[PDB]
């Protein structure tokens, strides 16, 4: 989407695995807050916003 | 009513505990009260903060 | 300690880093003392092909 109208992606009822995401060096910014990008893999989320 | 002097020496030991277990939920600027928390969801360089 | 790598992995040459380089090559301590110097080498160390 444009930015102003931006898309939201609800994601649950599912394990995913966010060592693939993060260690995969194209992309140009990885921050996290609240959590260690290394430890997500360690935790579960009632849901997740995209 | 008579024994007030003694009934509160019992009463502020027991308000003086209570408060100090209280202060365990207190954040202090951290991301959370409760250790575990921290422990489990960041790394050494950002727990140790 | 002297040792070549892709532009994108000299940002895993820090302590407390993971990934490839960090994990399997090149592993600096928690407290690691020294400084870390790199430059692009594309001239000398690329080839054709």
């Amino acid at each position: 989407a444009s930015v102003y109208a931006w898309n939201r992606k609800r994601i649950s009822n599912c394990v995913a695995d966010y060592s693939v995401l993060y260690n995969s060096a194209s992309f140009s910014t990885f921050k996290c807050y609240g959590v260690s990008p290394t430890k997500l893999n360690d935790l579960c989320f009632t849901n997740v916003y995209a | 009513s008579a024994l007030g002097k003694l009934q509160d020496v019992v009463n502020q030991n027991a308000q003086a505990l209570n408060t100090l277990v209280k202060q365990l939920s207190s954040n202090f600027g951290a991301i959370s009260s409760v250790l575990n928390d921290i422990l489990s969801r960041l790394d050494k360089v950002e727990a140790e903060v | 300690d002297s040792f070549v790598i892709r532009g994108d992995e000299v940002r895993q040459i820090a302590p407390g880093q993971t990934g490839n380089i960090a994990d399997y090559n090149y592993k600096l301590p928690d407290d690691f003392t020294g400084c870390v110097i790199a430059w692009n080498s594309n001239n000398l160390d690329s080839k054709v092909g």
